[PDB]
Order: structure tokens, then C-alpha cells, then sequence
RNA sequence: UAGCCCUGAAAAUGGAUGGCGCUGGAGCGUCGGGCCCAUACCCGGCCGUCGCCGGCGUCGAGAGUGGACGGGAGCGGCGGCCCGGAGCCCCGCGGACGCUACGCCGCGACGAGUAGGAGGGCCGCUGCGGUGAGCCUUGAAGCCUAGGGCGCGGGCCCGG
RNA sequence: AGAACUGGCGCUGCGGGAUGAACCGAACGCCGGGUUAAGGCGCCCGAUGCCGACGCUCAUCAGACCCCAGAAAAGGUGUU
């Protein structure tokens, strides 16, 4: 998985194909973060896989839709739990965020990653993204962000260059 | 090879039912266009008339 | 069986009358059935931590 | 200039700069007659970029172009009066060229000839006096 | 440019006759006008034995074309056959068949008019059906050459029947090993 | 799969292809379809003797969609206008060769 | 415990992320939208090769995806005071091009190549049998030329 | 140095890897327009002169893109 763009929740349910043997397989169902919807029914079949019996040649899914929040406006703390694969070892490990959603939190969380433990996006494997409220939060950065009255500046700001006269006589001021 | 699909009468040539599904959807595409301006002037105009 | 056993079949559709391929196919793509999940609802499960 | 052929068509001709031998200009023992390199390292042969170009039939000029003059006509050298007369059918498209081994005696009936049957010599002014 | 494969696309068969041949040119311009316009078969092969070569126009001798015409339904077809024709002195009774064939040799074209034949040339032969209507086309034993008795596996392999070339049938004359089982071996 | 990529094709995705890139092949060479006429002195012993009834046939699996498809010549396509994504992996790897799940129809636009 | 960073970290001409340089990146990781260009692919042109062909119907009179017919019987529509019948034109005497059949035209697909194998040469040099009622002291051969061209090329023609 | 399965250089250019037999693209008639591939887009050098996104990183030996061109154990209250 590239984790290209924006990822997205799809939800995936599915079972193996009718046997002799026994009818009516439980049909699971998983949670699947996927940049487009055939990601999300090829990392099922990785995931089914590492925990069945089943491969994707010996069952099929029924059910492939986006799943998405019921408050997309509404700020949420996340707290998720990986796998991924270091170098010399792999490691479980607990994380926060702070987004609007989801799929919001877990592409934060393939842009942590790869920033400071250099775990490309196919080594990684989510357990459970969900939210908790506050004041449950252990993680000490995100803890500053929940005090009401908060207020800071915007020291030193830049940007839009070559937008103006490339050559200029006026010296910018960060302000 | 002139293009179908890019002029007309090759289209036509080629598939006769093919512009009579045209203007059998232009019509539902101009009538629904004045749909959407009745009834758009018909929700703009109202409560401009209210208040 | 299949050569032989269809001559009991081409001289059955002969007195009968139908087009009833027995050349065969290999196999179709499923068809779409209608599945159930009665009563219950699809059993979650997520994949697991690593301890050796 | 007047005597003004059929159609003319736009006279294209891939290319106007005359194929030369490989290591023309090094040497005089070279001409630069073609003489395609049959080496085995060298790299007009093997056909790097940048280098002499060689000849091969995609430069071939149109079928209805080739062998053209620019004047209009296609040249047909003659050297009496009676193969001029040949021509005489094809006055609008052929045109007459005259061979040197003509002498000035002879060359001059066989110009007069050329304006009762309207037929264009190319050197009409040769050898004259 | 996808397929390696492109050392067939050229088909080696003959367009023209390799010969310069005036008359047979003639009998080209007459058949291969006559093989593109009439709807047959016959047309386009005799056309196609226009041109190929001597080795693949066998001589026909006499008695093959008697022997091939006599059968139940050949009553009165014409003989066909693009080649010569030689006689046999092998055969004694000589039926009326009527023959069509480019050059008859002459100890040929005399036995078979007396019996009350009548011997045709190609050109006789379009006048008389262009279509082909009615006629038997035969054909010599092209593979009965000395040529193609020297032909085979190879003389020395296993059976072999390939006749290997000496310059002087005799003893002493590849008769010696490998030859026979006492000196050698029996290949 | 290395070395192609597919997906399931819509209707105007098969219709795109037959009128503007379709070409049949007569008896060996491809020429432009344009007359129905073209179809039905071919390949009309079938039934489809027009242009849109060969659509039929090969949109729907039809019961001649071999005589169909191999009456076809390969859709010489262009180079897609968009550009693509590393050619060489998998579609579900980020890269675009292999099955990509109707997706084709995103792709085929942009090769034509 | 693991990412970046540093110690561990020594070789001889002056030196190598390619150089310049780079630190709110012109460095590392995961990514987005753009953008640039191969002889690749698409469209079109042109040339060649290969394949399947087309015209001796030059027949403005040839029309053929059925024709003469013909006696035995009625359909309509043409020459009415209910009977219904050849025009071999001629007011025009008129009608482009073409097929070296070893030629001309059509459509389609392909085009790299040392060794090596075949085809074409209206490429070229020397000599003979033919043949141009060929060429010339009113200047042939030969050589030269910042002269005019043709052929993709071998080479060639003409001017001075 | 020697073998097995496939591909390539040998016979082969072209875009890329700064240059390069074999590497990644792609295999060649002569060209006009279009689009891409591997690649890249501060200046050499066509193209980020986008108001790019989120981080990591101070090196008195920084680092910088397959094969490929100089490194390990062990250690750091550097720092995440
Ligand atoms: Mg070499
Ligand atoms: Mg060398
Ligand atoms: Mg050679």
C-alpha cells in the first residue's frame, strides 16, 4: 500500500465459498484504510489471511463501502496502536493524534512514521484506530492543545516569494 | 476514417437510433433547466416576498 | 465416460429436440447470489500484537 | 521562363545536402563519392548521434517528383535534328537538353527547330558566337 | 515491430516464368488473364504450371495417359497435361483419346493420329473450353528421376535405401565395412 | 500481470472504443470500420450486421463474442495524457500493472 | 528499544553527491497537483519492401447482383369516336486519359543489423557482333572550375 | 574459476544512470503535430518562479537516489 493522497475508511465483510463440508461461514468484517477502494479489498485479504484460513482464491467478500464519521466537524482525539516492522525488530507501540477524523488521523500517522522511524507504508499494520475523549490523553504533546482560553501568536511569518517583484527595493519584516 | 462521436451524420450513418437519442435528451435537459429556474426563482423570490 | 456416456444423451435429445451442449466449458465466473446475515452481525476482528 | 509547363507540384526533397564519405575532409586519397562503412568498430556504421548521416531509402523523393527539374520539366538529352521530333508529344512536360559533343553549326537548327515545335531547350544560348 | 518471426513473410513461390521463352509467355498472357476472370479452379492451375521450372514438368509418356483414361468416366474428356509427351513402345493398342499438351514429340504425335486421336495446343484448348469444362488434367512422376533416388536419410544410417554416389558401380566399390557384417559392422 | 493492466469496462468505454479506434480485419489487414456494410458482408453468417449490434455482442458475453472479438483488430491506443504511476509494480502497490478493478475506465479516456 | 546525528574512521600530485553551491531545504522519510522530453505510442505525409489483388469491356454504347422469348388467358397505364403497339436516335456524326501486360492502379501491414546468404542496378571501366542515314578541326578525348542542375546512393547531364 | 533456468551485450543505436558493453526505460525508413516511459524540475540544463503537505535533522569529517564506487562491532544525560 502507497498511502497516496488523503487515505479513506472502507469497511470490508467476508466470507470463504459454501463447502460440502459446512454452509454458512461466519462472514467477518474488518476496517481497512485505503487510499481507493481496490487497496481496501487487497489489504483484507493480507489481513484475513495472517489470522484464517482463507485466501482470496478460496473466498469472496460482499461488501466494500466508505465508511465515514458521523461528526466531521466536531475535533477529536485519536489514539491508535501499530505493528510496523523496524529493522531490527518489530515493535508494538501506542500513538495520538489530533484531527477532524479518521482517515485524518491514520494518514497523520503514515506521515509520523515515516518521518521518525523510516517505516515505509507496506511494513506498517493498524490494530484499532478509535477515538478517546479528553483528559485520557497520555501523550504529552497532544495534552497542551486541551485548555479553553488558549491564545499564542504567529511569530516570524514568510512565504510568497518570486509572487512579488522578484526584484524589489522594500526589505520584507517578519512583523 | 472520419471521427464518429466528433460530427454528426457518421453517427448517423452508423447508428440511426443515435440522434433520436439525442433529442430525446436534450429536451429532458432543457425542460429540467427551466425546471431549475421556476422553481429556483420560486425559492428565491419567496421569502424575498416575505421579508 | 464422457464420450461414451454422451451417447446416451445425443440419441435421448434426438427423439426430444433440444440444443443441450454437450461440449463443455471451463468454469463461469460465479453468479451473483444473495447472501444472509440473519439475526447476528459480521464479527469484527483486527489483526493482533506482536509478542514472541 | 515562358514556355510554361502542366502542373508543378511543390517540389520537396527530404534533404539537400549530398551524403559524403566518411573521412572525407581528413584527406585528399578520400573523395566524396558515398561508399557505405563497413567497419567493425567504427561509429558511422554503428550510427551514433551526431555524426555522418547515411544513405538508406526513406530518403527516396516522391514518385510523382522524382527526377524533376525545378523549372517544371523533366530533361531529355538529344543530339540531332530527328530526335528532337520525338518530342514533339510531349512539349508540356519533357524538356530537351543538348550534349556538349554538339558543335555550334549544329546547334543552331536544332534551337530554331525547338521554337517551331515549342519545345523547351535548356541551353538555347551554348556555344553561340 | 513485435515478432522475430519475420523471416517468413516473403512466399517463395514464382510470380513469372524464369525462362525466355516467346511462346510461353503468350500461354501465360492467355491463362493468367484466364485464371483472374472466369471462376474456376482448373484455370488456376494450369496457370500455375506456367511457370516453375523443367525439373517440375515431367515428361508423360503414353502409356500412363491410356492407362489413366480408360477408367469409368473418362469417356470423352480431353487430356491436360502442362509438359511433354513421349510414347511407349512398351504398349501396342493405342486408343481415339483426344490430348491437349504443350509439345508432343514426334514418334508420339504420329502414333496417336493414326488411331484417330487429335493432338491440341493451348491455345485450341481456350477456344475449345474455358473453363475446363469436361477435360482431365494429368501428370507425369515428377519424383521419378535419378535425382531423387540419391535422396533419403543418408546411405550409411540404419536402412538408409539412398544409393550412395560412387563413380564406378563395381566390387571393390563401397562394398567393404559398414557395407556387410563380416568385415566391420552391419549398419 | 507484470506486463499488462485490466480492469472491467463500462458501456461508454466500450462504446469510445468501437466507433473511434475499432477496425476490422477483412480477410488479413485492418482497415476503418465507418459502413455497416463493413460488418455485415463479414460477419453477418452470425447475425450482427450492424455497427451496434456488434456492441451488443461484445458488451454483453454474447453467444459470438469469439467471432466478435477476433474480428477486431487490437486497439492500437496511445500514451495516456495524464501520465501514469511506475508501470512496473502492482496497481494495489501504487504502480498501475496489473487488475484494477474497474478503475480501467478512468484509464481508457486517457489513452484515447 | 530505534530514526536522524556524532565518536569509532589512517596513505601518499590538488579534488570530487558531476561541478557550483545548499541549512523555514537545492539534505532524509512518507505523499499531492503540476511540468519537461526518446528514433517508444497515437494522427497525418512520403519512400521502400512484403502480402492480397484489379483492368486486353478503348464496349458514348458496354451494364452484367437472371435473359431471350412465343404461340394458349387476362392486370394497369399509354395513340376514344370501347378496337388499342417498335423507335435501325438522329436539331448536333459529337465523347479526356489509358494497358513497356517484364506495364499501370488499389488496399493493408511491417522497416536495426557485424559474420554470412540472395535480388536490382537506365552504377561504373576495357574489348567484340549488332544498331543509332549517331557526334564532331564551326574543336573529339582529357583535365580544371566559388557555374546550372538530377539521382536516397553507385554515379550522371549541361554551362564556362 | 566452474555449472543450471531466462534475458541481454556479442551484431544495437536512442532517452536515462554526470562519463560507462552488460544496468532502468525502449529496440531504428525520412519527417510535421500530439502524448508518455525510466527519469527528473535552485544555476549550469528543457522543466516547481507551486504563496506544495506533515515531520526528522547542526555535522571544527554534514548529507544527497538500484547495480555504483570508499565501512563494521561497540558507545553517546546529542536528540526525537
Ligand atoms: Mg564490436
Ligand atoms: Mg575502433
Ligand atoms: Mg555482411
Amino acid at each position: 500500500m502507497k498511502a497516496s493522497g488523503t487515505l479513506r475508511e472502507y469497511k470490508v465483510v467476508g466470507r470463504c465459498l459454501p463447502t460440502p463440508k459446512c454452509h454458512t461461514p461466519p462472514l467477518y468484517r474488518m476496517r481497512i484504510f485505503a487510499p481507493n477502494h481496490v487497496v481496501a479489498k487487497s489489504r483484507f485479504w493480507y489481513f484475513v489471511s495472517q489470522l484464517k484460513k482463507m485466501k482470496k482464491s478460496s473466498g469472496e467478500i460482499v461488501y466494500c463501502g466508505q465508511v465515514f464519521e458521523k461528526s466531521p466537524l466536531r475535533v477529536k482525539n485519536f489514539g491508535i496502536w501499530l505493528r510496523y516492522d523496524s529493522r531490527s525488530g518489530t515493535h508494538n507501540m501506542y500513538r495520538e493524534y489530533r484531527d477532524l477524523t479518521t482517515a485524518g488521523a491514520v494518514t497523520q500517522c503514515y506521515r509520523d512514521m515515516g518521518a521518525r522511524h523510516r517505516a515505509r507504508a507496506h511494513s506498517i499494520q493498524i490494530m484499532k484506530v478509535e477515538e478517546i475523549a479528553a483528559s485520557k490523553c497520555r501523550r504529552p504533546a497532544v495534552k497542551q492543545f486541551h485548555d479553553s482560553k488558549i491564545k499564542f501568536p504567529l511569530p516570524h511569518r514568510v512565504l510568497r516569494r518570486q509572487h512579488k517583484p522578484r526584484f524589489t527595493t522594500k526589505r520584507p519584516n517578519t512583523f | 476514417k472520419k471521427n464518429p462521436l466528433k460530427n454528426l451524420r457518421i453517427m448517423l450513418k452508423l447508428n440511426p437510433y443515435a440522434k433520436t437519442m439525442r433529442r430525446n435528451t436534450i429536451l429532458r435537459q432543457a425542460r429540467n433547466h427551466k425546471l431549475r429556474v421556476d422553481k429556483a426563482a420560486a425559492a428565491a423570490a419567496a421569502l424575498q416576498a416575505k421579508s | 465416460k464422457r464420450v461414451k456416456e454422451n451417447d446416451q444423451k445425443k440419441k435421448e435429445a434426438k427423439e426430444k429436440g433440444t440444443w443441450v451442449q454437450l461440449k463443455r466449458q471451463p468454469a463461469p465466473p460465479r453468479e451473483a447470489h444473495f447472501v444472509r446475515t440473519n439475526g447476528k452481525e459480521p464479527e469484527l476482528l483486527e489483526p493482533i500484537p506482536y509478542e514472541f | 521562363a515562358a514556355l510554361r509547363p502542366l502542373v508543378k507540384p511543390k517540389i520537396v526533397k527530404k534533404r539537400t545536402k549530398k551524403f559524403i564519405r566518411h573521412q572525407s575532409d581528413r584527406y585528399v586519397k578520400i573523395k566524396r563519392n558515398w561508399r557505405k562503412p563497413r567497419g567493425i568498430d567504427n561509429r558511422v556504421r554503428r550510427r551514433f548521434k551526431g555524426q555522418i548521416l547515411m544513405p538508406n531509402i526513406g530518403y527516396g523523393s516522391n514518385k510523382k517528383t522524382k527526377h524533376m527539374l525545378p523549372s517544371g520539366f523533366r530533361k531529355f538529352l538529344v543530339h540531332n535534328v530527328k530526335e528532337l521530333e520525338v518530342l514533339l508529344m510531349c512539349n508540356k512536360s519533357y524538356c530537351a537538353e543538348i550534349a556538349h559533343n554538339v558543335s555550334s553549326k549544329n546547334r543552331k537548327a536544332i534551337v530554331e527547330r525547338a521554337a517551331q515545335l515549342a519545345i523547351r531547350v535548356t541551353n538555347p544560348n551554348a556555344r553561340l558566337r | 515491430g513485435v515478432d522475430i518471426r519475420h523471416n517468413k513473410d516473403r512466399k517463395v513461390r514464382r510470380k513469372e516464368p524464369k525462362s525466355q521463352d516467346i511462346y510461353l509467355r503468350l500461354l501465360v498472357k492467355l491463362y493468367r488473364f484466364l485464371a483472374r476472370r472466369t471462376n474456376s479452379t482448373f484455370n488456376q492451375v494450369v496457370l500455375k504450371r506456367l511457370f516453375m521450372s523443367r525439373t517440375n514438368r515431367p515428361p508423360l509418356s503414353l502409356s500412363r495417359m491410356i492407362r489413366k483414361m480408360k477408367l469409368p468416366g473418362r469417356e470423352n474428356k480431353t487430356a491436360v497435361v502442362v509438359g511433354t509427351i513421349t510414347d511407349d513402345v512398351r504398349v501396342q493398342e493405342v486408343p481415339k483419346l483426344k490430348v491437349c499438351a504443350l509439345r508432343v514429340t514426334s514418334r508420339a504425335r504420329s502414333r496417336i493420329l493414326r488411331a484417330g486421336g487429335k493432338i491440341l495446343t493451348f491455345d485450341q484448348l481456350a477456344l475449345d473450353s474455358p473453363k475446363g469444362c469436361g477435360t482431365v488434367l494429368l501428370s507425369g512422376p515428377r519424383k521419378g528421376r535419378e535425382v531423387y533416388r540419391h535422396f533419403g536419410k543418408a546411405p550409411g544410417t540404419p536402412h538408409s535405401h539412398t544409393k550412395p554416389y560412387v563413380r564406378s558401380k563395381g566390387r571393390k566399390f563401397e562394398r567393404a565395412r559398414g557395407r556387410r557384417a563380416s568385415r566391420g559392422y552391419k549398419n | 500481470e507484470p506486463y499488462i493492466a485490466w480492469g472491467y469496462p463500462n458501456l461508454k468505454s466500450v462504446n469510445e472504443l468501437i466507433y473511434k479506434r475499432g477496425y476490422g480485419k477483412i480477410n488479413k489487414k485492418r482497415i476503418a470500420l465507418t459502413d455497416n456494410a463493413l460488418i455485415a458482408r463479414s460477419l453477418g453468417k452470425y447475425g450482427i450486421i450492424c455497427m451496434e449490434d456488434l456492441i451488443h455482442e461484445i458488451y454483453t458475453v454474447g453467444k459470438r463474442f469469439k467471432e466478435a472479438n477476433n474480428f477486431l483488430w487490437p486497439f492500437k491506443l496511445s500514451s495516456p495524457r495524464g501520465g501514469m504511476k511506475k508501470k512496473t509494480t502492482h496497481f494495489v502497490e501504487g504502480g498501475d500493472a496489473g487488475n484494477r478493478e474497474d478503475q480501467i475506465n478512468r484509464l481508457i479516456r486517457r489513452m484515447n
